[PDB]
RNA sequence: UUGAGCCUUGAUGUGUAGGAUAGGUGGGAGGCUUUGAAGUGUGGACGCCAGUCUGCAUGGAGCCGACCUUGAAAUACCACC
């Protein structure tokens, strides 16, 4: 219905300017929702080779505007450090099977460079959704003071898909377009720094910007 | 004539090789002997090559 | 434009004798192309496959694949570990992920340890955080639980020694495939598979792209999948676009024309020889140029290397009424029952074809008949006039370090078949092993030549209860028909185990059909009469395929 | 009249068991539904044959998310697809 009608508005053939895209997208403010941002970066890279996949984590400056519980698993008194800093959930090394036995709705990874008790089933119990943490992302360390603020900041990982197509939350429409552009630049520079060991052609083949219910526009 | 020329490449990695004639029909197994390698000045094992 | 996965340019090949099994084969391949390689036993198909996969670089010419393509090469007789089990043999295939999980759990152990926490991790784990992602080492468990279904692999606890012939090829196929490759080069991929597995594999092959070069002697298998046919007759590469039925007529036409040209050249040589042998007629020329032309005309051409003809089978002792009856036979391995309460009696002078799925006890029956095994119940009662001669299911019983003649005869200038002796050289020559081809070591032999030689060596006992276990292993059309016509004349009894019902359609007089639960049923007649029996007492059931697939 | 390429529009993706044809990440969330339902004939391609996509018949205001009993989840834009 309305999507077919606004297919006239969309101009998917023409790539669009960094700020002209946001100018087009903000006219879609008539949606009955928060209208979050759903950027899709489309790199040029072959995913089959292991060395040509990147999985990092960068801290977006202006934030996401949507928060989830942060769960920290500590072997000992590590699971209580966030209890005095605002951590959503603390798991004990003796409560590895009871860390999320009832509910698993805790999208916060586990960082504990000293307590390595609980990991979880080795078999997608804590490895399918990414519950297994490592210092490559940035959370692998025994200093939880930085991670306490990083969880509230929302350090977004670079989920490399089957062909190098990544999404994130980029400061939904209620954030000003200048903040949005700052986030775009800060993510583009970060991924350019993240470029793998082998690269050819142009790294960033395309970028699209859209809303959970709002159509897509090129970024160029 | 059924014997064809073969060369015994070295095994020390240097470029040095002897040459000989080997019956490739009745001796499909490859040759390897101990010969002198005047580059490294040692008796190393010489394996069969092209 | 674009495309062009693989190329070969003037790729010659010389063997120790002197001939060129391959000479001047220049051709290229394209993405999503299916090529079927034909020829005779000795044409060079397997050598071409080895060259194309890149095993051997002793060629003259060039053979290039495009970079970044994965090549899966299935050889003639894949070699596995007689110590391994199915679990630890398949687990080898996905190797970068088993070690990935092991090392990731070890790093989960070592990362909380405060010793070099920022040195032992950033350099080592980072090389694995993507080896566990691109290859997806997390979900190999469900990947295997799914991929086992399609092939219907043997049980995980099964050992390679306990494994049967068809299941071994099934395991090897899974191992080869799991790499998810682009180029798929197979040499006779359906040697031991039954109707279900062969139909499944030839549907999966047709679906799967990335170019498949398949060696096959089976018209029906080739027709479904092949888009191109390579001939590979006598050191030449003939590409044909079409199907088997259209290409066979062109092949026959080519042979007829070559024979006609041969006859014409012969007649020309006679005519010029007469002039060469004539007189001089005075003080005149006699034409040194004409002499040079005639001398040049004396060239040589290769007769088709093995247009093998009817084989040799020496009958032996006279046989009477008792043909080794069987009463109340029951077999099992632990709890796995193969056959229960089987009773029959083979008549005299008959051929009995055995049909059934893979690993259903067909080889076990010959094993217990030849005295290798024992029956858990009942008894097999041999006839006292019966001479036994059973062909092993596997070629891997010769010694590769011996010559053909030595291997067959035993280093005797005169051996004996049955009762009369006759020379060993003649005995081998009756199997189309000429004096020149006598000298090749049995390790240097094609699949069909190895099968022929093993059959020749074993059939010299001069028995009369021939227990053939898939003699149609690696046999061409003409090689197959030679034995197919020789068997119909056998005086003694012949029990034949095979999977290709078209071979049995011409020779079988009694039928042993295997079924579920360990049910073996006897029947008297050929396959058309078996179909008549089914239609007289029919049952509506045709829903065989389901196409399990491999990836989610 | 056509081969081939490119770009956009559509459609197709049925292992086992949760519910029953489900390709990957989503971004996260009930909104779609009313340019007129879940429902009532069947249009037709296909199917692994249970049916899910779809022309036209009156009215025209309906399904799931979430819970997950399985590795994974909810066709509810757009992305190189
Ligand atoms: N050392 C050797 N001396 C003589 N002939 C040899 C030697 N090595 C190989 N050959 C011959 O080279 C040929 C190789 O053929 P190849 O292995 O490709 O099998 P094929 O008969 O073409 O195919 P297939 O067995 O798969 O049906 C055979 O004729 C073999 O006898
Ligand atoms: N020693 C053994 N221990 C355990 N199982 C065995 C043993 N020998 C045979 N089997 C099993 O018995 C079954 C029948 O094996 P058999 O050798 O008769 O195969 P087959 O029916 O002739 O098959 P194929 O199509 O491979 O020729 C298989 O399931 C096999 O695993
Ligand atoms: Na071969
Ligand atoms: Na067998």
């Amino acid at each position: 219905k309305r999507m077919r009608v606004i297919r006239e508005k969309v101009d998917a053939t023409k790539q669009y300017d960094i700020n002209e895209a946001i100018a087009l997208l903000k006219e879609l403010a008539t949606a009955k929702f928060v209208e979050s941002v759903d950027v899709a970066v489309n790199l040029g890279i072959d995913a089959r080779k292991s060395d040509q996949n990147v999985r990092g984590a960068t801290v977006l400056p202006h934030g996401t505007g949507r928060s989830v519980r942060v769960a920290v698993f500590t072997q000992g008194a590590n699971a209580e450090a966030a209890k005095a800093a605002g951590a959503e959930l603390v798991g004990m090394e003796d409560l590895a099977d009871q860390i999320k036995k009832g509910e698993m709705n805790f999208d916060v990874v586990i960082a504990s460079p000293d307590a390595m008790r609980v990991v979880g089933q080795l078999g997608q119990v804590l490895g399918p959704r990414g519950l297994m943490p490592n210092p490559k992302v940035g959370t692998v360390t025994p200093n939880v003071a930085e991670a306490v603020k990083n969880a509230k900041a929302g350090q977004v990982r670079y989920r490399n898909d089957k062909n190098g197509i990544i999404h994130t939350t980029i400061g939904k429409v209620d954030f000003d377009a200048d903040k949005l552009k700052e986030n775009l630049e800060a993510l583009l520079v970060a991924l350019k720094k993240a470029k793998p060991t082998q690269a050819k052609g142009v790294y960033i083949k395309k970028v699209s910007i859209s809303t959970t219910m709002g159509a897509g526009v090129a970024v160029d | 004539g059924i014997r064809e020329k073969i060369k015994l490449v070295s095994s020390a990695g240097t470029g040095h090789f002897y040459t000989t004639t080997k019956n490739k029909r009745t001796k499909p197994e490859k040759l390897e002997l101990k010969k002198f390698d005047p580059v490294v000045r040692q008796h190393v094992i010489y394996k069969e090559a092209k | 434009m674009a495309q062009f996965v693989y190329t070969m340019h003037r790729v010659g090949k010389v063997v120790p004798p002197k001939r060129h099994i391959l000479k001047n084969i220049s051709l290229s391949f394209f993405p999503g192309a299916k090529i079927g390689v034909l020829g005779l036993n000795g044409a060079g198909k397997s050598t071409l496959l080895r060259i194309m996969a890149g095993i051997d670089k002793d060629i003259e010419g060039e053979a290039r694949p495009q970079p970044d393509i994965k090549i899966g090469y299935l050889p003639q007789e894949p070699q596995l570990n007689p110590e391994h089990t199915v679990r630890e043999s398949i687990e080898e295939a996905v190797s970068e992920v088993v070690n990935a999980l092991k090392r990731l759990d070890e790093v989960y152990a070592l990362y909380a340890d405060p010793d070099a926490d920022f040195d032992k991790l950033a350099a080592e784990q980072g090389r694995l955080e993507e080896i566990i992602q691109a290859h997806d080492g997390h979900n190999l468990n469900v990947q295997l639980e799914r991929a086992a279904d399609a092939l219907r692999l043997p049980d995980w606890d099964a050992k390679i020694a306990n494994l049967s012939g068809g299941e071994r090829r099934r395991v090897a196929l899974c191992r080869l495939l799991l790499e998810k490759p682009d180029m798929l080069l197979l040499d006779q991929p359906t040697n031991h598979l039954d109707a279900e597995s062969v139909a499944w594999l030839e549907r999966f092959l047709h679906d799967f792209e990335g170019t498949v070069v398949a060696i096959t002697h089976d018209r029906y298998f080739l027709d479904n999948v092949a888009g191109w046919i390579l001939e590979l007759d006598r050191g030449e590469g003939i590409p044909w676009e079409g199907n088997y039925s259209s290409w066979l007529e062109q092949k026959d036409q080519r042979l007829a024309q070559e024979a006609s040209q041969e006859a014409a050249r012969r007649k020309s040589i006679e005519k010029e020889l007469e002039w060469v042998r004539q007189g001089t007629k005075g003080r005149q020329s006699k034409g040194k140029a004409r002499l040079a032309r005639f001398e040049e005309l004396n060239s040589t051409e290769y007769q088709k290397r093995n247009e093998t003809n009817e084989l040799f089978i020496p009958p032996g002792p006279r046989l009477g009424d008792k043909v080794l009856e069987v009463s109340n036979l029951r077999k099992s391995y632990g709890d796995r029952l193969l056959i229960d309460s089987l009773s029959f009696s083979i008549p005299k002078g008959a051929i009995v074809g055995i049909i059934g799925p893979n690993g259903a006890g067909k080889s076990t029956l010959f094993r217990m008949i030849s005295g290798q095994e024992q029956p858990d119940s009942g008894t097999i009662t041999l006839g006292e006039t019966v001479k036994l001669a059973s062909v092993d299911q596997f070629r891997d019983s010769m010694d590769n370090s011996k010559t053909v003649w030595e291997e067959v005869s035993g280093g005797l200038d005169i051996m004996k078949i049955g009762n009369t002796e006759m020379p060993s050289r003649a005995y081998v020559g009756r199997f189309n092993f000429k004096g020149v081809d006598q000298g090749k070591r049995v390790g240097e032999l094609s699949g069909g030549e190895r099968g022929r030689l093993h059959l020749a060596k074993l059939l010299q006992v001069g028995g009369n209860m021939l227990l053939l276990d898939q003699p149609t292993n690696d046999l061409d059309i003409e090689t197959l028909r030679a034995l197919e016509n020789a068997l119909l004349e056998f005086p003694g009894c012949a029990m034949v185990i095979s999977h290709d019902r078209w071979f049995l359609d011409r020779i079988a007089t009694h039928i042993l059909d295997y079924q579920d639960e360990g049910k073996v049923e006897f029947f008297e007649g050929n396959f058309t009469e078996y179909e008549e029996y089914k239609k007289r007492t029919l049952g509506a059931d045709a829903l065989e395929p389901k196409r399990i697939k491999y990836k989610r």
